[PDB]
């Protein structure tokens, strides 16, 4: 059982804010895969935790 | 590669001439000696494994000191590397044997070998024990044809006389 | 673990845990700090057990480190001592678990199929684990090395 | 000039041994005047003293005066090459129709067999010509000690392929300066002056325009296998090759990272492996022709094709992981060269379109 | 399942037709290649253990997978892994000797992608192990028979991917 | 420069395995072929000058812009350079005929040619035309169907060889463009 | 080619002023150091060939691709050229040790080496690996902590000079890539 | 892009870390364009409608900037432009006013991308960037043709 706290495609567009493009800006450099792994592993949580 | 037709066309190219009858007679002798040494090539491709095996086994049968640690050969890897080196040498005898002449063999095996072998504490007398073992274990009529065997002899001796 | 085994058995019988089994869990959870002492000592003395056990293994059994053998060479001998390190570590897991379920499921279930798929004589593996048993019994007390040494004996019984 | 001159000039000035190792084998030969009836050193000597430029009979009559003495054998090879250089043909091909910078660089190319070393030698020969003129400069060329060390008095000058190249830009500039085998030296701009002033590597693709061809390379030079297209298609293929090279470089960094991660973990067990006393079945002593491979069957050739082929360890297997990615990265690094070659050639076609006048004058 | 013969009788049967010259040309093709497939199946039957050992040695050992954390790290999971390589070799031999990969559809590829994606078997490593068996097997049986085995191992790899 | 032999040898060295029978079998035919190649090379190298004269003459005939003033063949010197360039091309082609492999042609003559003619402004289409005329003339002599000179040879089949020669000239004509 | 003296002099020329006492004081620390650098260069140049052998052999050991037919190391010619290249690299590094400044190393080897190896197809990561092994072996000789050879020297502190030598090998290894 | 890279990313970082500047710039200049589009009955007159106006400016510049990373405005076409003019007609939104605001955003974008905008003088080594400027103006007049 995995819960995936998953952002939409329009959420990554929200990343353009100078603040967000400053923070996640260097992930568009080509070598950075383990950092993307860290971010995306931060979105997935074991067990089942939904609404109620 | 140094060979018949590359010596003649290299000479005609350096000279700037059309190919006259001299180069034609050279390639005539290439195509006439060919059958013999190609037969030797066939049989070398036949039993190369046992050639390398008897070569290296008789090589350490003569030089037992190599096995002692701190010497050139002492690790499953080192003796393995001995066999690989010998195997490369017989394959280059097969290539030069098929080509004809010493051009293929000289530029791959001989050129620059002195630095390598002198650098890496590699004695040539072990190789020469291997090749003279193969040349003494050769045969006159039983395995090959005599005439082609002479060609085999020549190439192997060339390696010896390029080594020490 | 002993607790896990008891619970599973109780679950299978679809009943509560018996008096007896709860008494046993009590004896286990009171024996805890002694176990953690044992696995502490085998933890902090692992290099002597692996090295010295490997020495006694290769001195008793000159087959596998001979040329022709499975462990011939520096890298193969290093892989051999790597596996002795594995078994030594599992034995520590089996000591703190109070049951050989970690030892069995991490290391023993299907071991013969693996080492037969590697070309390794598994009797040499059992002789290696016996050598580490002798060293580990040299590093402990009487009753202490009786207990830990009997975990090693379980691994020997699984290899043979 | 009177300034300290750095480097060793041409090493080969002692110890001719490094001609065996380098690309000098796959040159044809030098023409050595050894026996009588020479007939060859004249031909290769006129081949290199000019820039493979076509000379007719009416223009060989200009230096036939120097050719006579040398066919007789009265003068040497050095004095013959010198008398060729003083002739009007060499003035007409190289001095009279070409600007000076290219002319000095071609004097280095033909005479000494190498590119210029520095700005220092170059300005030195500017001073030699400014103080003494044409003849005095050519005398300064043939009267070098480096010439008399290497070329002697019986060999015609050849392009030199020593082992070291104490400036590496000497090697790059001599491979740039020489063209191909079938490359004549006419209508050509100053090649080396940009690389001479404020030292830079000249190009990546141009260097291998000057090398003699190797038979067995581990990557074939993919010339004449590139498909035909317009420029921007080729530049796009350049951009694709660069991106793929970036991906492969990051992949190799991952590969070395993983290898050091396993090796630093396993080195302790390697130290215990060096600790042990481990003795062979018959290893300590015993002279009985021991069997090195008692698990061979009939066809195995266990040693393998490379020696470390059959062997695999904890740290040997990631080397086999590395070598593949190394090979593919070298493939595409050889692709970038030929792509830039095609872009440079087609661009040179764009600068000078070949035009023929259509109607005859009758 | 079905071999090449049965498949021809299926198409000719489902048309209602008899066997015409085209279908007999297909059966002649299979009956020409018959003996080659037989000796290939003989060699692979002889050396199955060595195929799996050399292919696991090429593809799977001394990597992240048999290191702790990887899916082959324990002896239980090692033995299950080499068990599965055994099945891929055996059914690839049946598919070679039938001349029709329908057996691989029926008895291998059925439910196995659901299984591996359920348990956490990495598909990539599995595919590379099967390709290692393809190279080792082709080295044993030779060129032609190695091409035949190559289409069936590639069939399994196309199934799991 | 690698000939038939050296091509097989190089391939086997990259493969790092002995050449064996297969490669020896193709080689045997090359050897078994032999004198057809010898006599072929004799035919083209015999009438070589005349081939070069006729081909370049034809090439000037199709487009007279070359000999028109400002064209690349206008000067006597440029006409002579033209002729000797065609001669040298035919010379290397004959070298590639005796060799059996185009490695002499690739290394000695093809390496730096396009760049040279681009640097000198030589029209490449005209060169491929002249290479084509030397191709036809050379195949006509090589099949002994030449309309001027028809010399006696022991008869047989020499089509293979003609295909080889046509391949060499197609290599050069593809190269110059 | 500029030593530490010429570097101080060139830096004083950039500002067009006399060197002065401060720079002379640091120069007295350099010259007062002296025979530490002498004995250090004597250590590396003593065991030089053995450094080169071990480093290149280890470099072949880490990636087997060079050994197999394909890689430059395969065959005697290429192995010889590999050994002399490691030798030349170590030579220039020892030049930079006597000099005290990397000027001799930067112009001679660093400026145009990467393009040269790219033009020849030499794999650059293998070269940086070899430069790294020569670095570790050279620092181990320079600290006299080599596990096979330990000669008697009057003790002292030579850590900063080890840092200098490691900086020159990091300059070469950074340059080749 | 492997040639552009830090330069194209540099341009995107120039347009992105001036976003509030360009948006409030062009919308305030849109209001100071016409007094009829601030007065009563105007879409912007309501407090809520002004907020959605600023949001629409930010969204246009956001997808336009995003395209500048993504090379072609497929990202923009699928969500940002797909179904625009039909909405602005169906809600009574003036289109000439939006076209003017997109033009002002375009001019401010190019003036930021060439540093000719007096007031922001971020330090970059100089280069040629005209092609990329024409891609930026290319995107703004793609959208500026789509609003009308
Ligand atoms: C005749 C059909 C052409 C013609 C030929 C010309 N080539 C000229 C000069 C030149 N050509 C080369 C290449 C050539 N020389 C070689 O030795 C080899 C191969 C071994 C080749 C492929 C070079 C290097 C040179 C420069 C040296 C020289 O002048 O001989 C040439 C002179 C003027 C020019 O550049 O065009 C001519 C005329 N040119 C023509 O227009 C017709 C079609
Ligand atoms: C080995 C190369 C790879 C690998 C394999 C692996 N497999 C399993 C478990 C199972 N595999 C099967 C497979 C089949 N069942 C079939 O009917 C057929 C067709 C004939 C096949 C191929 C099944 C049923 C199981 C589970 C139960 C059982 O086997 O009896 C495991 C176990 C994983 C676990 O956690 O249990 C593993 C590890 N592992 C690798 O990493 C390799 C790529
Ligand atoms: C193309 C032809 C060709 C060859 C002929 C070989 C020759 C050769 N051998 C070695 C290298 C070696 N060769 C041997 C072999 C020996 N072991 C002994 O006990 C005997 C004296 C001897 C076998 C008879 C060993 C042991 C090494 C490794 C030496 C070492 O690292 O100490 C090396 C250095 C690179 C390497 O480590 O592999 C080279 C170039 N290589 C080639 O490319
Ligand atoms: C490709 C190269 C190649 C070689 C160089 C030979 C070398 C060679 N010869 C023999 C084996 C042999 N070689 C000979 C030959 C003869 N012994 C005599 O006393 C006669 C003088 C001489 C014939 C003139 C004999 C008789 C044997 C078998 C017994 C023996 O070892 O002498 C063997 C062992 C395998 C076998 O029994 O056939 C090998 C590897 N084989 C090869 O494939
Ligand atoms: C710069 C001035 C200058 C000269 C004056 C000549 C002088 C000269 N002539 C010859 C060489 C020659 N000169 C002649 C000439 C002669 N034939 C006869 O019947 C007559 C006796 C005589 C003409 C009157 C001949 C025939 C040769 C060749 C001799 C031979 O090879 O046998 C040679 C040797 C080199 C060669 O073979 O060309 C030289 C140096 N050369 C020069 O460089
Ligand atoms: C003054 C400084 C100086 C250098 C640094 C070298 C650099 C250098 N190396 C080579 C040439 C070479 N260098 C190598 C070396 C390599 N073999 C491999 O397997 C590795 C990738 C690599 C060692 C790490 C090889 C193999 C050649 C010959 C290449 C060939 O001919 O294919 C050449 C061309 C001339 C020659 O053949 O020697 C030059 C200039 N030379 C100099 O003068
Ligand atoms: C040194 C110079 C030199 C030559 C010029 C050749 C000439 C030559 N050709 C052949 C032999 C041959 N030459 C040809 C060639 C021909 N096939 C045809 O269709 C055409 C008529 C013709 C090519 C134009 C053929 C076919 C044979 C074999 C004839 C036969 O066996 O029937 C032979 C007899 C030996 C042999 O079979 O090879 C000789 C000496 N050989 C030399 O050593
Ligand atoms: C012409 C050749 C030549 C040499 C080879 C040196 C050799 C040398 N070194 C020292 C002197 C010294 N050499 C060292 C070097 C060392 N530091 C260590 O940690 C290592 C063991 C070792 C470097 C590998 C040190 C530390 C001193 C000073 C020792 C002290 O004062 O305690 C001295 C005494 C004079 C002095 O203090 O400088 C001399 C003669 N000098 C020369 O004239
Ligand atoms: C993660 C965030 C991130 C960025 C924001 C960029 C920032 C960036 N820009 C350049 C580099 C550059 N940036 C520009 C940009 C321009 N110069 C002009 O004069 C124009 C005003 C402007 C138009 C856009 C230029 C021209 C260069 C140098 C040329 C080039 O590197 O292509 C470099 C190269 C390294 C350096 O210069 O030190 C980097 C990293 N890259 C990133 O990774
Ligand atoms: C993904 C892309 C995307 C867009 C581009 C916008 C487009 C958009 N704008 C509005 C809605 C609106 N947009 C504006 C904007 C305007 N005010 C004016 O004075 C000008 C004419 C204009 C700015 C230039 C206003 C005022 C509204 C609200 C209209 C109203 O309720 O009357 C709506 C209806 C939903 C809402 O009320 O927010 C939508 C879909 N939304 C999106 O999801
Ligand atoms: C935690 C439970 C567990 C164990 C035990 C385990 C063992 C294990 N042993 C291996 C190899 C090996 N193991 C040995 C062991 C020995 N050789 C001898 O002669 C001796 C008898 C013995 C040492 C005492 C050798 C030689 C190899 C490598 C053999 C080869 O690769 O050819 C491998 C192959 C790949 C790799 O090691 O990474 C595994 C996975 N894996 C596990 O998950
Ligand atoms: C008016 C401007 C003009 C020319 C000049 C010719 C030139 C010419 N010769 C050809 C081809 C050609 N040329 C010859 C050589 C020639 N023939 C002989 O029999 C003898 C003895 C020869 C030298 C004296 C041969 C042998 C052929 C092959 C055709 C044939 O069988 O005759 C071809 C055909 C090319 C092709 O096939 O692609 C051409 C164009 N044509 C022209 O339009
Ligand atoms: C199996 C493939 C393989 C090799 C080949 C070696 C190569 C090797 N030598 C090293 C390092 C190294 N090598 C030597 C030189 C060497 N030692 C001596 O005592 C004498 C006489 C020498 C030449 C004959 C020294 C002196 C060191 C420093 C470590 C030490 O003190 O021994 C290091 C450590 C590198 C580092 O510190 O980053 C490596 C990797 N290692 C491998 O895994
Ligand atoms: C009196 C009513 C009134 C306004 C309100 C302005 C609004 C305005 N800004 C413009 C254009 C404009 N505006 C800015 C943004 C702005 N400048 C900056 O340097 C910073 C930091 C900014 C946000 C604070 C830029 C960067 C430009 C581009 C011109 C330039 O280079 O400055 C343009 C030109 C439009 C065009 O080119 O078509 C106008 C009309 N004009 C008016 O008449």
């Amino acid at each position: 059982p995995f819960t995936v706290f998953a952002p939409t495609n329009d959420a990554f567009t929200d990343l353009l804010n100078a603040h967000g493009f400053a923070s996640f800006g260097p992930l568009l450099r080509p070598g950075n895969t383990d950092t993307l792994r860290d971010v995306l592993l931060y979105h997935v949580v074991r067990g089942t935790y939904d609404a109620r | 590669m140094k060979s018949v037709i590359t010596t003649t066309i290299s000479a005609a190219d350096a000279a700037g001439r059309f190919p006259s009858s001299s180069d034609l007679e050279s390639i005539q002798g290439n195509i006439q000696r060919a059958s013999a040494r190609l037969e030797a090539a066939e049989k070398l491709s036949g039993n190369h494994e046992a050639v390398v095996k008897e070569a290296g086994d008789a090589c350490f049968a003569k030089y037992s000191y190599l096995k002692n640690s701190g010497e050139a050969g002492d690790s499953q890897e080192k003796i393995n590397k001995c066999y690989r080196d010998v195997d490369h040498y017989m394959r280059l005898i097969n290539y030069s044997l098929v080509v004809g002449g010493t051009g293929p063999l000289d530029e791959w095996g001989i050129a620059g070998s002195r630095e390598v072998y002198r650098t890496l504490n590699l004695p040539g007398s072990a190789y020469i024990a291997s090749f003279t073992f193969t040349r003494d274990r050769l045969c006159v009529p039983r395995d090959m044809s005599s005439q082609a065997g002479v060609e085999f002899v020549a190439a192997l001796d060339y390696v010896i006389n390029s080594l020490s | 673990s002993i607790v896990t085994k008891s619970i599973v058995n109780a679950d299978a019988e679809a009943r509560y845990l018996s008096p007896g089994e709860l008494e046993r869990i009590k004896s286990f959870v009171l024996s805890g700090q002694r176990r953690l002492r044992i696995a502490q000592t085998l933890t902090e003395n692992r290099e002597m057990i692996v090295k010295k056990g490997g020495q006694q293994l290769f001195q008793k059994r000159t087959d596998v480190v001979s040329p022709g053998g499975n462990a011939y060479g520096e890298e193969m001998t290093a892989t051999c001592l790597r596996d002795l390190d594995y078994y030594l570590r599992l034995v520590t897991y089996g000591i703190v678990a109070g049951d050989v379920t970690p030892i069995e499921e991490i290391g023993l279930v299907g071991v013969k199929e693996m080492y037969n798929s590697l070309g390794t004589p598994i009797s040499g593996v059992s002789e290696g684990v016996r050598c580490m048993k002798d060293v580990a019994c040299s590093l402990l007390s009487g009753e202490d090395s009786a207990e830990a040494g009997f975990y090693f004996d379980y691994t020997l019984g699984a290899m043979q | 000039a009177i300034e300290f001159q750095t480097y060793s000039g041409g090493l080969d000035r002692v110890s001719l041994e490094p001609y065996s190792i380098t690309r000098y084998l796959f040159k044809p030969a030098p023409a050595t005047v050894t026996d009588g009836d020479k007939d060859v050193a004249i031909n290769a000597g006129l081949r290199q003293l000019f820039g493979n430029a076509y000379i007719m009979e009416e223009e060989r009559a200009e230096f036939y005066n120097a050719e006579s003495k040398f066919r007789c054998g009265e003068i040497t090879a050095r004095e013959f090459a010198r008398a060729v250089a003083l002739s009007n043909a060499y003035r007409s091909r190289f001095f009279n129709t070409v600007s000076q910078y290219r002319f000095f660089e071609l004097n280095f190319k033909h005479f000494l067999g190498r590119a210029p070393l520095n700005q220092v030698e170059y300005s030195k020969h500017f001073k030699i010509f400014a103080e003494g003129g044409y003849e005095a400069e050519i005398n300064s060329y043939f009267d070098d000690p480096e010439y008399d060390e290497v070329f002697g008095d019986d060999c015609m000058p050849f392009t030199r392929f020593r082992g070291t190249y104490a400036p590496i830009n000497q090697f790059n500039r001599m491979c740039v300066l020489e063209g191909g085998f079938a490359m004549s030296d006419k209508q050509r701009p100053v090649q080396l002056m940009t690389s001479l002033a404020a030292n830079v590597p000249p190009a990546a693709y141009r260097v291998v325009d000057g090398l003699p061809a190797i038979p067995n390379a581990e990557h074939p030079t993919r010339k004449f296998e590139l498909p035909n297209a317009s420029l921007e298609r080729f530049r796009n293929e350049v951009e694709v090759a660069k991106a793929r090279e970036l991906q492969l470089r990051v992949e190799l960094k991952e590969a070395y990272a993983k290898r050091d991660e396993y090796r630093s973990g396993f080195a302790g067990f390697r130290a215990m492996a060096a600790d042990m006393d481990i003795s062979m079945l018959p290893g300590p002593r015993f002279q009985g022709r021991v069997e090195n491979y008692p698990t061979w069957d009939g066809k195995s050739a266990p040693w393998g094709k490379s020696g470390v082929d059959t062997l695999s360890g904890v740290e040997k297997r990631p080397a086999k992981e590395i070598a593949k990615k190394e090979f593919q990265l070298e493939r595409i690094k050889q692709l970038v060269v030929d792509l830039e070659r095609r872009v440079a050639v087609l661009e040179a076609e764009r600068e000078q379109p070949a035009l023929t006048p259509e109607p005859l004058m009758f | 399942m079905q071999d090449a013969i049965t498949a021809v009788i299926n198409t000719a049967d489902v048309q209602g037709k008899y066997l015409d010259d085209n279908s007999l040309d297909k059966l002649r093709g299979y009956f020409e290649t018959g003996e080659l497939r037989v000796r290939a199946a003989a060699t692979i039957a002889a050396n199955a253990a060595t195929i799996i050992k050399e292919s696991v040695a090429k593809a799977l050992l001394y990597s992240d997978i048999t290191r702790p954390g990887g899916n082959m790290y324990t002896t239980r999971r090692y033995a299950a892994c080499i068990r599965d390589l055994d099945y891929y070799l055996r059914y690839a031999t049946y598919g070679m000797l039938a001349g029709d990969p329908s057996i691989l559809d029926e008895r291998v590829l059925n439910g196995l992608k659901e299984t591996y994606n359920s348990l956490g078997v990495p598909i990539g490593a599995t595919v590379q192990a099967i390709q290692a068996m393809k190279e080792v097997t082709a080295s044993l049986v030779g060129t032609n028979a190695g091409q035949e085995m190559a289409v069936y191992f590639d069939y399994i790899c196309s199934g799991l991917s | 420069m690698l000939d038939a032999f050296s091509r097989v040898v190089v391939n086997s060295d990259s493969k790092a395995a002995y050449v064996g029978g297969s490669d020896l079998q193709s080689l045997k035919t090359f050897i078994s072929d032999g004198n057809k190649r010898l006599d072929a090379v004799n035919c083209i190298v015999s009438n070589a000058s005349c081939i070069v004269s006729d081909a370049i003459s034809g090439m000037i005939c199709e487009n007279p812009g070359l000999i028109a003033p400002g064209g690349n063949c206008y000067t006597n010197r440029r006409m002579a350079a033209c002729l000797r360039d065609g001669e040298i091309i035919l010379r290397y082609v004959s070298y590639a005929l005796l060799a059996g492999d185009s490695s002499v042609l690739d290394d000695r003559c093809l390496n730096g040619l396009k760049e040279t003619y681009i640097a000198l402004g030589v029209p490449t289409a005209s060169t491929s035309r002249a290479v084509s005329i030397m191709k036809a003339a050379s195949t006509a002599f090589i099949m002994n169907t030449a309309s001027g000179r028809k010399i006696e040879i022991a008869a047989g089949d020499c089509q293979a060889l003609q295909s080889e020669a046509a391949a060499y000239f197609d290599k050069v004509g593809s190269a110059v463009d």
